[PDB]
């Protein structure tokens, strides 16, 4: 009999269920994920100026292992690290290796400054070693000299080497101490006098006795060559007291500028772009959520506990 | 829900209207027809588009790794990175899980207002020359044309217009 | 509240309510009565229900110990933990203050809707066959007996069945 | 709004009225005349003093330096710091973002009510005495003086004291 | 005059008050707490494979102490600390001590294997002490031998040691380094002519000189046996050079899995279950929060510094 | 026609923009700030028993230093180091020098405790220098005595010098070691004969070997002067065996209490009152965040990424 207007809501017969305050089955019309559960496989150096290092470790770098050869200096925003990357040809680790590590991975770039460093010919700084192979040869870490005395069994000169730092940017010098497997090795390149080598600076000091005794064998070396490192400031000095045994800079390193840090097992696409990645490689979601990985880097979505959450993009969804 | 608009006193919604969210269905002299109100449509979509925004954002904050996924760090750093690690995981995973929670309340109800809101907008204009049935219509005590009808969802109808036609119908 | 009806329109509660939230007091040719409206007091309890079976959670994170209850843990290292410690218990203080307060917020207004949505439910029913005191109740214009009322709070009413003698009595 | 009361069908708001938030506009045979509502003035101030007391506050954490403004702190730990703090900084950033977002929603929303809360106690007092004309005002069809409309205000006004001669001013 | 129909909402005469983000005294029908404030004084070990250590300490199980004599191997999901834990018959420190706790704590068991080493009979590996008691008699760390000359002044011999890591994952081993009060003490022992042990792993590389000199009485003894560990990798070697005055392992230990490590003073329950644990007992709490301590272990309620949040559970309470 | 009453809202003609979760431009009645943006200039020290270092170090305060000569005990609630502060005037560096800082800065105030510490007079305590001058004459950190031989040349006599800790709480025992310049320095004090300095007490035990040398030249002297530094726990001994090359305490430093350490640039202020402080000075807001700096101290806004949040304080301003 009357004539009617109504009033009334869209809706669908597939809606999707999202969780509120009340409900945890709660029906609407259109949703929408916020948790990125997807990677890529891939790392994304699109727009970077990036350095994959493959099997060249971080560290290597500064001393100037065979591997990173190609990695000895340059300037980039994005480093990459590898799974079992090389850093010693010759056994040993370096005192205080993660942070180096870290100072390298956070850094820009490297420059590498010359030490200057001569000795007296009762000095052998030509010394290599089988362990660290070079055009089929017997060589050594490139940015290092082996001081060895000359005559086998002759006492090794006391020496003092001191670089200055002539940048007006802080310089990273690094060093290494060998330990002989047995004093017939120790007396046979440093003689049988006791050693002791002094490092100093304005704003370091530290001595270090070499330590005779063998370890296990490692590439037919039971010797190793330990590294230590510190900051050398501009227009400052640091000086090297050695009675022998210590293996000395040919090149102090400088860290350029800040670049990004990636360890990852992922390949490079420079196709693809990103300012996330994991282990697993790149994640590029709009998204403010992700459930891959709590082991980022770069600018990324918080990692999360959840699978998915919904987030309602209309509203109640009433079927017919 | 909380306005009662939606999944309330109007029964349900129509599966049939996909040219907007609010709408209108007439049924008169000249005949039926459905048509979508877009001013009130807009309105929740404008709000839900805002909601979006706001939501689906990542911080400008670069992070440097301190785990190394390679080597193996001192054990008491390590220790305290994965309890602080796991207590910030916790944190967000709660952030979230009540920013989407409260989000999607608000969602809801935000559009079961924008329907009332429509609904009260319509009963005003029609003042005395209709009555609420209950299921969000109005039944209308006078005659009113495909030219009444779309000058209702103009928000254009007069009641004054009516008003005498209507007052009568209704007292019989 | 936000909706008026509680703490509002409706001068108060009623001690004597002990089988509902939400109900009806009629008064007519047969006297007085009362009787709670189940459907409405659920939906309240319903929504409640689900806030406690979100809040009342903790995670399933397993927390190893970073502070020794018996040894002393390096100065350094035990500085940083007390202040990452802090500055997480303050965030979830607040987190927790901020939880509670607006579901808190959120529980009485949701409350205060599910009044108004079944007082307008009921004022829809009753058509042009009464009117609002202002109160929260429906002065009935017509003969209603229990009959009648029991009719009203099931959702049953028809006004055209009263409707003529409703609106004599009304313009009088 | 969400109530659809303010920037909804009432057009805008009156740059005039310092006395308070909500208020009346009466014009009858005397002539015009304003004058604001106290009491819900009040409500929806009473509530941001709140919302402030609560937001306006710092913790009482006593926070010892872990990072050294002069001396450089070791790369490895501080690297953690770093990390630490600025994942801190970015949940704070992001849960008073959060805060204060959803806090201005309510305090909007809020008032919002508070006027439609106000509209629907004087729709209720005035009964079948006056009209809705769809912009926030009543058309009452009786003659109202400077005493009925303090009346209103005062929520004091007797539907029954003018009712007749309303409801044949009305059916005309 | 007219039939009427009146709607409402309940109360109750004792309503709770809570807060709301413009309320700070609302008052409403039923409300509920959310931080737990009250704790259980017991430990709660149903449905857990769990070890109580007693007056044993962690540590003290890799070196085999008198206490932890019932603690030297086995596995389990749960480990016990208690105060003032023994881990040291005889005087002396662990050196890197809260490393290692933390390291045992954090493990779920521990299995021992045999280091097989045998030594001429000028050395007395069955060297005992008043300071590890065990059956009313003299002894010493089950885990470890005390390597003294079987003639009293005589130098001790010349000795080389080597453990290989036969198993599939790392071992554990430990060893000590020990001090005589006076030269008295050192020559009766060792000799008169000075120590050195040196220690090698393809991973480890260490010296240490003994040192002669009283300190103060501790169980009548001023003489130290401090002890050092290092991870000893699979198929891998450490190789034990001494002189005299080392304190030899007959025992690696390996950490088997991981395990749940409560510092508690509170007593077991094995009718109790929990997943929470502090310093004052076990923590069953559905609630979300608690106040009792920042120090919490398992999956906890989040420590909040507020003695009490109500959660309103109902409508608003307006009596008459 | 009709008589006729209206509802309507407030509004103004300068309203302010505010964020919401669904309009990032919704206009209000009247708004707040939430985060602060503006410092004090200043350190805020009213109603605290405060102590400024200015160019004193907090490590000089316990060996005394000429700069520290007015901060050598004292009690207070807040310690203020500064930049460059002068911590040594003799050139040098203390061992674990950042711990020892954390741990005055941490403290409330300072005991000093005698060690009683005497010489035979082939010894001279009175040792002075250049470096540290004082009354425009050569001297020496206040805490400790230069021990050199009476007569040039002679060798010094071997002494042993023992501190008791007389308190009920545990004080912090500082020292320092020397090392010559060249040999006709060391020969002239102490002689060609080699100097071995042991420490010891229950806790601690250490050997210092003096090393001759030249070294880079600071302030005309070549030669540096190192410290360590233990706690000594109550009633126990520390006992210093040296041959000479042995800074000796004079004075044994005890922390009173706990205070808060502010490193800060900023001038004092006793007019001004707060509980936050950064480089920059004090912050006073009664607001809940700040972006002044993620380094503040004490009661603090929490630092937030954001110039401005601003929190609607009324409704939405609709204007005519
Ligand atoms: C010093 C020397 O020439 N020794 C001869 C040995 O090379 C060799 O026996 C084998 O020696 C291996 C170690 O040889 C090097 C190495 O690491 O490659 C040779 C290096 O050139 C030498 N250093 C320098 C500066 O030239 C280097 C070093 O001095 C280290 O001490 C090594 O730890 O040693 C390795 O031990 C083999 O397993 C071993 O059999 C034989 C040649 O038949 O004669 C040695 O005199
Ligand atoms: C306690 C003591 O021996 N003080 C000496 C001081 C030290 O021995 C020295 O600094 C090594 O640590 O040497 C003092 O003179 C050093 C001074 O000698 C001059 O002849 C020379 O011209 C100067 O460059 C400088 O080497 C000193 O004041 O430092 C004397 C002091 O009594
Ligand atoms: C192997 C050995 O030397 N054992 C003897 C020790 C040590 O000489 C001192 O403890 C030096 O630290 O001293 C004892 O008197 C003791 O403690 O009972 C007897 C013990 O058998
Ligand atoms: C951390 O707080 C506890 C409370 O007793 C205190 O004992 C401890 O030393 C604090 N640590 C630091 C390093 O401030
Ligand atoms: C933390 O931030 C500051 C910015 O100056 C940086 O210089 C500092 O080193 C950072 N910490 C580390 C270890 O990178
Ligand atoms: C109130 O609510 C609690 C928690 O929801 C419930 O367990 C209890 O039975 C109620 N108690 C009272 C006295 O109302």
């Amino acid at each position: 009999d009357p004539d009617k207007i109504c009033l009334g809501h869209h809706a669908v017969a597939n809606g999707t269920i999202v969780k509120t305050l009340t409900n945890e089955q709660e029906e609407v019309t259109n949703a929408t994920e916020t948790v990125e559960s997807t990677s890529l496989n891939r790392l994304c150096m699109k727009g970077r100026n990036h350095k994959d290092l493959g099997n060249c470790h971080p560290i290597g770098m500064l001393i100037g292992t065979p591997a990173c050869d190609l990695h000895l200096t340059g300037t980039w925003d994005t480093l990459i690290e590898r799974k079992n990357a090389i850093a010693y040809c010759y056994p040993g680790a370096t005192v205080n290796e993660e942070a180096l590590r870290q100072k390298i991975m956070e850094s820009g770039g490297i420059s590498k400054i010359n030490t200057g460093f001569t000795y007296g010919s009762s000095i052998n700084s030509a010394g290599t070693t089988k362990a660290c192979m070079r055009n089929g040869g017997n060589s050594f870490y490139a940015e290092l000299k082996w001081l060895v005395s000359k005559n086998k069994g002759q006492n090794f000169p006391q020496t003092t080497n001191t670089y200055r730092n002539a940048d007006t940017a802080e310089h990273l010098i690094m060093w290494g101490i060998h330990h002989p497997s047995s004093t017939q090795e120790k007396n046979d390149l440093y003689g049988t006098q006791s050693l002791s080598i002094s490092v100093g600076s304005s704003t370091y000091k530290n001595n270090f006795v070499p330590v005779v005794g063998a370890r296990p064998q490692v590439n037919g070396l039971s010797s190793r060559i330990d590294f230590h490192w510190t900051l050398v400031q501009p227009g400052d000095k640091i000086t090297f007291s050695h009675n022998g045994g210590l293996i000395a800079p040919s090149r102090v390193s400088k860290l350029i500028g800040r670049g990004l840090g990636i360890q990852s097992e992922a390949p490079i696409d420079n196709s693809c772009e990103s300012k996330c990645f994991w282990r697993g490689g790149s994640i590029n979601t709009r998204l403010p959520f992700q459930n891959l990985s709590p082991r980022t880097v770069g600018q990324c979505p918080k990692y999360v506990n959840k699978k998915s959450l919904m987030l309602a993009t209309g509203m109640r969804n009433v079927p017919e | 829900g909380l306005f009662g608009a939606i999944a309330g006193f109007i029964e349900n919604g129509w599966e049939g209207m996909v040219d907007g969210w609010y709408g209108f269905r007439h049924q008169n002299a000249q005949g039926t027809g459905q048509a979508a109100d877009y001013k009130s449509t807009q309105a929740a979509i404008d709000q839900i588009t805002g909601k979006l925004n706001r939501i689906i954002k990542k911080t400008n904050t670069e992070f440097e790794s301190i785990e190394s996924e390679f080597s193996e760090i001192d054990h008491q750093i390590g220790n305290v990175i994965n309890w602080t690690k796991d207590s910030i995981t916790d944190i967000w995973t709660y952030q979230a899980e009540l920013l989407v929670a409260m989000e999607n309340q608000h969602t809801i109800d935000m559009a079961d207002s924008e329907m009332l809101n429509l609904y009260e907008r319509v009963r005003k204009q029609l003042r005395q020359n209709a009555e609420e049935d209950g299921k969000g219509c109005f039944e209308i005590y006078h005659a009113c044309d495909d030219s009444c009808m779309e000058s209702i969802r103009n928000n254009t109808y007069d009641h004054s217009q009516y008003r005498e036609e209507a007052l009568l119908n209704r007292l019989n």
